[PDB]
RNA sequence: ACGGGGAAUCAGGGUUCGAUUCCGGAGAGGGAGCCUGAGAAACGGCUACCACAUCCAAGGAAGGCAGCAGGCGCGCAAAUUACCCACUCCCGACCCGGGGAGGUAGUGACGAAAAAUAACAAUACAGGACUCUUUCGAGGCCCUGUAAUUGGAAUGAGUCCACUUUAAAUCCUUUAACGAGGAUCCAUUGGAGGGCAAGUCUGGUGCCAGCAGCCGCGGUAAUUCCAGCUCCAAUAGCGUAUAUUAAAGUUGCUGCAGUUAAAAAGCUCGUAGUUGGAUCU
């Protein structure tokens, strides 16, 4: 009844300054563990803080005993805000996406390419 | 060619309803049911080979 | 006329089997026929023959031992790959025991036992069970 | 365009005469000995049978010293072997076609579970592969179809979680253990 | 129809890329290079298919863009260059050099070599021409023009040239006995010694090639592309030597190695 | 007798391609003659216009009145006699009303007693003569 | 009739199909002519005419969904006026912007794969099973089941929690809480004369209504219609209509036939075509 973490690959990648590994869970009577957990029980084993840490893909397989997904550890949290997907950060909190819509941002623009001048400035 | 006569045999033929039966089972086990009947019942088959809905 | 007189010799051969005649006199002869009838002796369908030299055409005298059912040309003398000898003999032959589709190959006339042992394709000349 | 997949493939065939009495019985006899569910099950059985059947053909034609025939042989005898459905003593392309429907469906999962004494019946060995109570290896395996190899026979267990090779007891047990 | 097509559907991509199905409809379509776009190894698919230092394109393009790979010594920022045959692809930060040779089973196999063979490459030349005042000039199969090259260099023999400053070092003479690489065609990527060219005026030449088991093979003379003098190489082969085993000698060596380690 | 040449495959092939022509099925499905004359144009089903109800007699050797609907089809207006199937089913068909009809199974020939008669109803007023007929839908207001 | 890769049975040979995601071509309502440009006779460029068609203050102006969605029409015949650039790639002056390409989606039975609708009694029974001593008598040793007297155990369909999944998300997977005894959490579609598996059982109808692919059934004791019961075929799938393949050795190259069943020209020359005697180490 405790979770256990490994990780089946591992790569140091410093074109990405980053660390890349696969990672099994073993969690034979609790739910998909929630990525936190993943991201401390990571920190942990890697001797860093968890905010470098980006976790994804967890499929748990068919019968509940593991479950694999894929992770970083970034040198330090600068890199991982360069390099990380807008989304993941988002995730960690560090990232927010537009409130728009495409459709508002599409005719928009449509409507800005039927004016000239300073007065593009003037719709929406 | 008189049209008048139209479902008539249908029209005049008296209602029965059906009798309310225990559901039959579905699936495996409805070939479990047949194969049992069939090949692991050889009481009603003395060797004159009697079809399976003879009510004669 | 007469065209290809390995049929003739072939049917000839036949008709003298299916009599239960002990020699069958074939003519005119020819290489092709001479060749045809030494394949068919080696494997003992059908015995000694001998070739009578008259100075146009030879004839050919050949015994019969009751060894053989069915003798057949075909024609036309299709040219017969390796790949495709297989189906010429499911086609021909009564079974896999026993049987033989004669070719003609650059490297002779033979059977297509040897036609496989020898790797090559020809033409179907014939067979013979 | 799309980055989808279109292969897709049927795996049976439907007897070309619908109504024969020697065919219905072999049938209806086969899916009672192994607890199918249907003439499906039969016929899937009989369609891989055939494909098997129909490759050591093609490959019994070929040239006894023919490098494809050697490889694509071999390579079907140990499939075979592989599973269980042929000796390792005989382990040649004649052999093949001396094989028997019942070969292959003796090796089901559920047919591996009801021999091993896991079940009482082949069907109560349908219900418990189908109810989550079976696994093998340490995979729990839900399809009664599962064709067991050779080294994974000795390890079809009684899972860890089912209450049957595991320990928590089960909705009903619970409920009626409350009802105290 | 009506000028360059700029995409490359991902079915329609060269067998050799290794690409799969069900990733996406497109494969990156090489851009415009040294080398031909069904015979290379866009940067993309080595840096994130074949090293797994990426796992999307965009990540690629992080990759690109902060100049850490260097192709033939010069750093090149296209994630779609097309990188092909004796190509050095150098990376300076996890300090590794890697040259693109076929494996025997025609595709590009991850050969590293040592920083030291990265500081040249092996260049069939493709025609000599003069030109501009009687000077010679030499076209090879990198699309390089070298000018004023020795007499002695013609078609169809492979120099030498150092990376750093683009000049020939040495060259290889095409003649019987010398070690060769086939590029292209069935035998693709196979390795061995030339033993006979048959010369077909108007038409391609046959050039045959016995390997060091004494395997023969045939392939045509554009085909060809001479590794080093007599049967030793010039360059570093890959794991495979360029022997070419056929499939049962193949699944013998596998089921050996799955015996033996476990 | 054939010939039987090696080069006598052009022979063979022309007079296989005018032999084939004296094949009934074979000329009726590419002269296109059959095509322009079946009412349906190539087509599985049509839809019509019920415009009248007919009781064709059945054939001799037994007695009976067929119930028929005689319908104008949509697409090329042509007109259509088509067998109402079961029984009481010509009371669920109006004049006047689109109806589905099929074919009646032979391919343009006529089907059992009925004389003269190629097509059955499948749907009127787009509802299944079927569902009609064993009371799962009723005829739409 | 867009071509091809290719697709529908395997005896061998073939017969059909290929608008359709890959390659090549063509077209953007029909023609025609052009500008720019490396590349267009480009149409999400322009200029006319032809056919339709929008606004108008009647002077004029503006059009091209065989792009994604959506409408109408045509029909036997085909989906949402949704989300997103996270993936695959493409484009740009560009690591940053954009892409109805493409990716992702509450009613898609085109079709393909896996797979529920149940698994285990004391009991009387028609039973049988290793020498059963008895037609009046051990039959949870082995099995079947008329069951208005039974019993516990198992589980997922479903409803919900935890956001695993993902660019916010649904789905599969995972964990929890409920969730089965007419386990009413109730399987259907076509048949029961033959071909062809399965009732000359009962009631009604009485050559009527209807059934029937074909042969036939029905004219007051219908094995065939309309129904009840029972039975069987496939089964979350079955029926029907068409086109097509095998069956068709009823198109026959393999491999048909031509005296009388359909069939050799009234006869003979004759060019092309097809075929052509032995013989060379």
């Amino acid at each position: 009844d405790t979770v256990t973490i490994r990780t089946r690959k591992f790569m140091t990648n410093r074109l990405l300054q980053r660390k890349q590994m696969v990672i099994d869970v073993l969690h034979p009577g609790k739910a998909t563990v929630p990525k936190t957990e993943i991201r401390e029980k990571l920190a942990k084993m890697y001797k860093t803080t968890p905010d470098v840490i980006f976790v994804f893909g967890f499929r748990t397989h068919f019968g509940g005993g593991k479950t694999t997904g894929f992770g970083m550890i970034y040198d330090s949290l600068d890199y991982a805000k360069k390099n990380e997907p807008k989304h993941r950060l988002a995730r960690h909190g560090l990232y927010e996406k537009k409130k728009t819509s495409r459709k508002q941002r599409k005719e928009r623009k449509n409507r800005m390419k039927k004016v000239r001048g300073t007065a593009k400035a003037n719709v929406g | 060619g008189s049209l008048a006569r139209a479902g008539k045999v249908r029209g005049q033929t008296p209602k029965v309803a059906k009798q309310e039966k225990k559901k039959k089972k579905t699936g495996r086990a409805k070939r479990r049911m047949q194969y049992n009947r069939r090949f692991v019942n050889v009481v009603p088959t003395f060797g004159k080979k009697k079809g399976p809905n003879a009510n004669s | 006329v007469r065209m290809n007189v390995l049929a003739d010799a072939l049917k000839s051969i036949n008709n003298a089997e299916k009599r239960g005649k002990r020699q069958v006199l074939i003519r005119p002869c020819s290489k092709v026929i001479v060749r045809f009838l030494t394949v068919m002796m080696k494997h003992g369908y059908i015995g000694e023959f001998e070739i009578i030299d008259d100075h146009r055409a030879g004839k050919i005298v050949v015994n019969l031992t009751g060894r053989l059912n069915k003798c057949g040309v075909i024609s036309p003398r299709f040219d017969v790959q390796l790949k495709d000898l297989e189906k010429w003999q499911n086609n021909l032959l009564p079974s896999r025991q026993f049987g033989f589709i004669v070719l003609t190959t650059s490297a002779g006339i033979m059977d297509h036992e040897e036609a496989r042992r020898k790797h090559t394709g020809g033409k179907i000349l014939g067979f013979f069970f | 365009p799309v980055a989808r997949s279109w292969v897709c493939r049927k795996t049976y065939v439907t007897p070309r005469r619908p109504f024969e009495k020697s065919r219905l019985d072999q049938e209806l006899k086969l899916i009672g000995e192994y607890g199918l569910r249907n003439k499906r099950e039969v016929w899937r059985v009989k369609f891989t049978l055939a494909k098997i059947r129909k490759a050591a053909r093609e490959l019994l034609t070929l040239d006894e010293k023919d490098p494809r025939r050697l490889f694509e042989g071999n390579a079907l005898l140990r499939r075979l072997v592989r599973i269980g459905v042929l000796d390792e003593g005989k382990m040649k392309l004649d052999y093949i076609l001396g094989l028997k429907i019942e070969d292959f469906l003796e090796r089901r999962l559920q047919t591996q579970v009801f021999k091993l004494g896991l079940a009482k019946s082949i069907h109560h060995a349908r219900v418990l592969i189908r109810q989550r109570h079976i696994r093998v290896r340490k995979q729990v395996v839900n399809i009664p179809s599962f064709i067991v190899r050779l080294d994974s026979q000795k390890h079809i267990d009684f899972s860890l979680r089912s209450p049957y090779g595991g320990g928590r007891p089960g909705r009903v047990k619970r409920k009626n253990a409350k009802k105290g | 129809a009506r000028g360059p097509k700029k995409h490359l559907k991902r079915v329609a991509a060269p067998k050799h890329w290794m690409l799969d199905k069900l990733t996406g409809v497109f494969a990156p379509r090489p851009s415009t290079g040294p080398h031909k776009l069904r015979e290379c190894l866009p940067l993309i698919i080595f840096l994130r298919n074949r090293l797994k230092y990426a796992l999307t394109g965009d990540e690629v393009k992080k990759i690109c863009m902060q100049r850490f790979i260097k192709i033939d010594g010069k750093v090149r920022t296209d994630i779609t260059y097309p990188a092909g045959f004796m190509d050095v692809i150098s990376i300076d930060k996890t300090g590794e050099n890697f040259r693109l040779i076929y494996d025997t089973k025609g595709r590009f196999a991850v050969h590293r070599i040592t920083p030291e063979e990265a500081k040249y490459k092996l260049c069939k030349v493709r025609k000599i021409f003069v030109g501009t005042k009687g000077i010679p000039h030499l076209v090879t199969h990198d699309a390089r023009t070298i000018r004023y090259p020795d007499p002695l260099i013609k078609v169809n023999d492979t120099i030498q040239i150092d990376l750093e400053t683009g000049k020939i070092t040495d060259f290889i003479k095409f003649d019987t006995g010398n070690l060769c690489m086939v590029t292209g065609g069935a035998n693709l990527g196979r390795i061995g010694v030339i033993t006979n060219r048959e010369r077909h005026p108007g038409s391609f030449d046959v050039v045959h090639v016995k390997d060091a088991n004494g395997n023969s093979f045939a392939t045509r003379l554009s085909n060809i592309f001479v590794i080093g003098k007599g049967n030793k190489p010039w360059i570093s082969l890959p794991r495979g030597k360029g022997i070419r085993l056929t499939i049962a000698e193949e699944r013998d060596k596998r089921l050996a190695a799955k015996q033996s380690s476990g | 007798g054939k010939c039987r040449g090696l080069r006598t495959a052009r022979k063979l092939r022309s007079h296989r391609r005018d032999q084939k022509w004296h094949d009934k099925q074979y000329k009726k499905a590419h002269l296109g003659t059959a095509l322009k004359a079946n009412p349906f144009g190539g087509a599985s089903h049509a839809k019509g216009i019920v415009l009248e109800k007919v009781g064709v007699e059945a054939k001799q050797p037994n007695s009976a009145i067929r119930k028929c609907v005689r319908v104008q089809l949509i697409k090329n207006g042509k007109k259509i006699t088509a067998f109402v199937p079961n029984d009481g089913c010509l009371n669920f068909i109006e004049e006047n009303d689109e109806v589905l009809v099929a074919g009646f199974g032979r391919k343009g020939h006529a089907v059992g007693d009925i004389p003269g008669v190629r097509f059955k109803v499948v749907k009127v007023a787009n509802v299944s003569l079927l569902a009609l007929y064993k009371g799962k839908k009723e005829r739409p207001r």
